[PDB]
RNA sequence: AUACAGUGAAACUGCGAAGGCUCAUUAAAUCAGUUAUCGUUUAUUUGAUAGUUCCAUGGUAUAACUGUGGUAA
RNA sequence: GAUGGUAGGAUAGUGGCCUACCAUGGUUUCAACGGGUAACGGGGAAUAAGGGUUCGAUUCCGGAGAGGGAGCCUGAGAAACG
């Protein structure tokens, strides 16, 4: 009853948590008992996994939000008090939210994908990411699939990543979901297969949309760390 | 240009554009057509995907029925059977088209019982 | 046209009620001779 | 009403064998509120959570725009001789959306001379109604939805686009 | 029949058992609401007036004021149907209720010479009759939020003042 | 005691009227006799009871039980309505204002049916059985309830018909046209029997007649306008009339006779707004019964005395005459309130 | 603790039950994925988001409760 | 209402979803429309098992029903298992 991105071992139990609404939809986030409790094991089941909850040492986002299905989708940082645990967590090469640890001064921001822009009411400039952070008054060369950096202190966008030819990608969705490599190609086509394609090894092609694809940095230089093997 | 009554007009000549790679002709910017459902100017607004293919008959106004024969790859007789498909589309003030044309439409916003997409290119 | 005046027989009203012999208290000569002029 | 489905119906292909299941609360149509002229009646019916819906069916004060200054004021209503989407309609004098109504101008008469001076540029077969007291208007607002009855003035153009028409 | 009879100023109510129904019949065919006279209900109560106000009948059925028909009838009521007795009195009344308006010339050891008093004297201010602080806070609370938010929403539309002007 | 409107030395009372210690000397005769803010159309089964009473928003039915004083049902028929009959007891057939006919049973809803043009009228026939329906045109419409065919319509002229009525004893069909003319065809015959032409002094615009009706001694004809002018009718000199204008005039749309209850020769006349009672063979008003709200229809209940209208308010006004008549047996304590 | 002060039958309240059997046989119309809704509803989740003032605190009307009762209920 | 156009009604809104008027359309041999079951079986609908090769994990057979049809009401969600 499970879905692949949450490396669930099968031998658990028979119902599977349903996250509760929040940020990011059902499809494309890990609830916290699901993250806690049997992924990195800090809990051995629901009831010391609500009791940690309610003794609040979750910190995402840099709020702490105490729920057992508070749905934690792409990169929203997992802080923890005890042992100063900072956690991006990111995708694999093949499905899953691999984990990484990052530190303090990378986790005092994250970045997010804008959506739209819009002149809602009163000639408010506006922007939304997959959390949602309605951030008043970016720039106007905001265009769709662009990232913003958020402040997460207040909610500002302190840097910007313009989406052009020659931008590193990160890919969520279809069966590109977590690819890294950003550039054999460009081609926007005119209402689908529209997107910057992602190199390999052998550096192979790669086919995928516009809105399952958005930009984490530059071609050597992304801000985010990432994990290795 | 006015065959019916309850004040025939755009309803806010008119103009517009929904931009994404498809022209506006000058008279349907800037002339007497009404452009109820015509998209360039309109009531609808562009999404989705565009579809592109000949047409069979063009009878009646207000509809445009396209035929669309494509390739797919058959794996059970091992021989492609061609495809063929219909769709109505209402009108542009573009192209009267005739039997053959290769024309293409882009889905919006359901206005008969059947037919979410209208002209937006003829070559 | 289509559904204007259909020219069909119907089911349920078929038998919906039922005629009288008598009917009008007058006679028929007494139409005649009521409305000869 | 009944529906809103094409499960009752053919389609652009001619099928049958229908058959097919208890309609559902979301294929609500309710009645046809045939708006009338009365005093000022409006019915808060209930959808979608706390969606009222207001259906008018007796409304009166009619908000009417002078056209050339865009002037929206208040006036009666007195009925409507040709509306083509239903003939019947005109025959019963009820009260819909882009109808053809005829108004009282006494508050268009007071607001010209209120803000020109003199009594009577503007046409003549309006200024036959400004002399006169009735004049033409077409209903904008919908009473059977949103229960109000505002409007446009028939000024010039759209006015002998309509007295071609009736 | 059985008389239930208010004195309400004083607080006293009593029912008395009356056989020998000419005694009755003054009562019968007049509806709730209708005063009546103590004079053909009885002799030992002269002068004296009740206006009726009810009554259930033999089967316990209620009568409601004022719709017609004294026999019984099935309304809709708080909506299902209820069986409801007609508000005419007539001869089949198990008990019927009467407040009495005046006393006439005999005293009433049930009625007259005995009574009770109230429950309880008022609780609110002006029902007795007949804070600052939070006036501190909430005005404060207000300001201070007037302050706050009407002065933030300024300060960044000046910094896409800022962003206009640089771009 | 409920209070009494004056008049021409005569007495009339309201019950359920827009004003109708009152609280606890409630005078109801109906329990929940009110509909959403109008009225469509009243009037009472040919039996002692079940009255019933067209919807205005969501339209009902309403029937009510006189034996109960209060509402049996409440059937929300699909359109909303103009004309109807009963036909007894439990049957009825309607018509909406499309061109759609429902026929209620005890069940309800038995069938629904149409005719080809928008209608305006119908009424029922009790030899051999055919609802004849007048509508826009040419067009006079049968349904047979024998064998539930379609009759061979009757060819009218130009514009339509606004009323039609049969003839009780002997079967007079009426049909009331926009061109003055009332156009007797015959029930028996399938065919026309004259084309009466109703004429006036006034003649203010070209008017059209809006109410017909007969009696059951089968000899006069009472007729309307689109004017508020009253006319009789009879065979004897059928060309002029005696005529009734109203001191108001904008439509007369119930005209109904007083053949079966005392105190003769008396007709109700009634216009948009009041509903007068005049004598025959004089022309001279024994009463009236003016509401403070306009008038959809009314109805005058049979053997006694009362009156049920059908308005634009949210009741329904009741009127009582206790000088025509008594009040009946299942009000039979009205006369001992007022 | 002479205007409240703990146990607390029966009453208002907040919520509970938050998804269970049998019967007649629908061929991508039952179903699964997918495109879109600047074509639309949305409790709850999350991020945001209010500037019109002439010559010291506002009203009876209902409970629970008492009291008189009816009815086989 | 078959196919579309214009306007209104109703809608949560798109919509012949319904009605007035108008045009005679539309699908099809590149398989329309129609014929049945091992449609108590099938379609990935899904888990797969270190040798069982169509047994071997499950969501769904179709829609209904709370004695029988009908009408109404409540709610973010219903034509309510209450």
């Amino acid at each position: 009853a499970a879905p692949h991105h949450w490396l669930l071992d099968k031998l658990s139990g028979c119902y599977a948590p349903r996250p509760s609404a929040g940020p990011h939809k059902l499809r494309e986030s890990l609830p916290l008992i699901v993250f806690l409790r049997n992924r990195l094991k800090y809990a051995l089941n629901g009831r010391e996994v609500k009791a940690i909850l309610m003794q609040r040492h979750v910190k995402v986002d840099g709020k702490v939000r105490t729920d057992t299905t508070y749905p934690a989708g792409f990169m929203d940082v997992i802080t923890l008090d005890a042992t100063n645990e900072n956690f991006r967590l990111v995708y694999d090469v093949k499905g899953r939210f691999a984990v990484h640890r990052i530190t303090d001064e990378e986790a005092s921001y994250k970045l997010g994908k804008v959506k739209k822009v819009q002149l809602g009411k009163k000639g408010v400039p506006y922007v939304v990411t997959h959390d949602g952070r309605t951030i008043r008054y970016p720039d106007p060369n905001i265009k769709v699939n662009d990232t913003v950096k958020i402040d997460l202190a207040s909610g500002k966008i302190t840097d910007f990543i313009k989406f052009d030819a020659g931008k590193l990608v990160y890919v969520t969705g279809g069966r590109n979901l977590g690819r890294i490599g950003t550039i054999v190609h460009k081609e926007r086509h005119d209402g689908g297969f529209d997107l910057v394609h992602i190199k390999d090894s052998l550096d192979n092609t790669f086919v995928t949309r516009l809105n399952n694809v958005f930009v984490i940095g530059e071609q050597g230089k992304p801000y985010i760390s990432l994990p290795k093997g | 240009q006015s065959e019916r009554a309850f004040q025939k007009q755009p309803h806010i000549r008119w103009y517009k554009n929904a931009g994404l790679g498809f022209k506006t002709p000058k008279t349907a910017i800037e002339g007497s057509y009404i452009d109820k459902k015509c998209p360039f100017t309109g009531l609808v607004s562009i999404r989705g995907k565009i579809l592109t293919g000949t047409v069979v008959s063009t009878k009646m106004h207000r509809t445009i029925v396209i035929r669309r024969a494509y390739l797919h790859y058959i794996p059970k007789y091992n021989r492609y059977e061609k495809r063929h498909k219909n769709v109505p589309v209402h009108v542009s003030p573009a192209f009267r088209v005739q039997v053959g044309d290769i024309v293409t439409v882009g889905q919006c916003r359901p206005i008969s019982k059947t037919v979410r997409f209208n002209v937006v290119k003829v070559s | 046209k289509g559904r204007k005046l259909n020219y069909s027989v119907q089911d349920p009203i078929a038998n919906y009620e039922a005629p009288i012999t008598s009917g009008y208290k007058w006679s028929d000569d007494q139409i005649d001779e009521f409305f000869a002029g | 009403g009944i529906s809103r489905d094409s499960r009752h119906k053919r389609s652009a292909t001619g099928a049958k064998r229908a058959q097919f299941r208890k309609k559902r609360k979301f294929e609500l149509g309710r009645q046809p509120a045939n708006t009338k002229i009365g005093a000022k009646r409006i019915h808060s019916v209930r959808t979608r959570g706390g969606n009222k819906k207001y259906r008018a069916l007796r409304i009166e004060t009619g908000n009417f725009s002078w056209a050339s200054e865009g002037i929206s004021k208040k006036t009666r209503i007195a009925g409507v001789v040709y509306h083509p989407s239903n003939n019947e309609l005109v025959r019963t004098n009820t009260l819909t959306k882009a109808a053809i109504v005829q108004i009282d101008a006494t508050p268009f008469r007071q607001w010209f001379e209120a803000h020109y001076g003199q009594t009577l540029k503007i046409e003549s077969s309006v200024e036959s109604q400004f002399s006169a007291g009735r004049l033409y208007a077409c209903i904008s607002s919908r009473p059977g939805q949103s229960g109000r009855c505002d409007g446009y003035i028939l000024e010039g153009e759209e006015l002998a686009f309509y007295l071609r028409r009736l | 029949m059985k008389l239930n009879i208010s004195y309400p100023v004083n607080g006293s109510q009593k029912t008395f058992e009356i056989d020998d129904e000419h005694r009755i019949r003054v009562f019968f065919d007049k509806r709730i609401g209708q005063e009546v006279d103590g004079e053909a209900v009885g002799d030992e109560f002269k002068g004296y007036v009740f206006k009726i106000s009810g009554g259930n009948d033999k089967q316990g059925f209620p009568m409601k004021q004022g719709v017609l028909l004294p026999t019984r009838i099935k309304l809709l009521l708080t909506r299902k149907r209820k069986s409801v007795r007609g508000a005419i009195v007539g001869p089949d009344l198990a008990v019927l209720a009467l407040v009495i308006v005046k006393k006439g010339e005999q005293e009433l050891e049930g009625l007259t010479d005995t009574t009770v008093p109230k429950r309880l004297g008022p609780k609110r201010a002006n029902n007795i009759r007949k804070r600052l602080q939070r006036k501190r806070h909430q005005r404060a609370l207000k300001v201070r939020n007037a302050q706050a938010q009407r002065e933030a929403a300024a300060e960044y539309a000046q910094l896409l003042a800022k962003r206009l002007s640089e771009r | 005691v409920l209070k009494s409107t004056s008049a021409n030395d005569v007495s009339v009372y309201q019950v359920s009227g827009t004003n109708v210690l009152e609280y606890q000397n409630r005078v109801e005769l109906i329990q929940d006799f009110e509909f959403s803010e109008a009225s469509n159309k009243i009037k009472v089964s040919r039996d002692g009871q079940y009255c019933m009473a067209t919807g205005t928003y969501k339209p009902q039915i309403h029937v009510y039980d006189f034996a109960n004083l209060s509402l049996k049902f409440d059937r929300h028929t699909d359109a909303e309505n103009v004309d109807f009959t009963i036909l007894s007891w439990t049957k009825s057939v309607h018509l909406q204002n499309d061109r759609s006919i429902q026929f209620q049973n005890k069940g309800g809803l038995h069938y629904t049916t149409r005719i080809p043009k928008f209608g305006r009228s119908l009424v029922y026939n009790k030899v051999n059985c055919d609802l004849y329906v007048g509508a826009s045109g040419n067009e006079l419409y049968r349904l047979n309830l024998e064998k539930g065919r379609f009759l061979n319509p009757f060819k009218l002229d130009t514009e339509g018909v606004n009323h039609v009525s049969i003839n009780e004893v002997n079967g007079l069909l009426a049909a009331g046209t926009e061109t003055n003319v009332v156009e007797f065809w015959d029930p028996r015959s399938r065919s026309r029997v004259s084309k009466l032409y109703l004429e006036n002094n006034i003649d203010n615009r070209p008017f059209q007649v809006t109410t017909t009706s007969f009696r059951n001694d089968g000899l006069t004809f009472a007729c309307g306008t689109s004017n508020g002018y009253s006319y009789i009718y009879d065979l004897r000199t059928s060309e002029p009339s005696i005529i009734k204008d109203q001191g108001y005039g904008f439509d007369i749309k119930k005209i109904i006779w007083l053949d079966n209850v005392g105190t003769e020769n008396k007709i109700v006349t009634c216009d948009k707004r009041i509903a007068k009672i005049w004598d025959r063979l004089d022309g001279k008003a024994y009463a009236s019964m003016e509401p403070s709200v306009d008038i959809n229809d009314i109805e005058h209940v049979p053997g006694t005395g009362m009156f049920f209208t059908a308005n634009e308010s949210i009741p329904m006004h009741t009127y009582y005459i206790p000088s025509l008549g008594p009040s009946p047996r299942w009000c039979s304590f009205l006369d001992s309130i007022t």
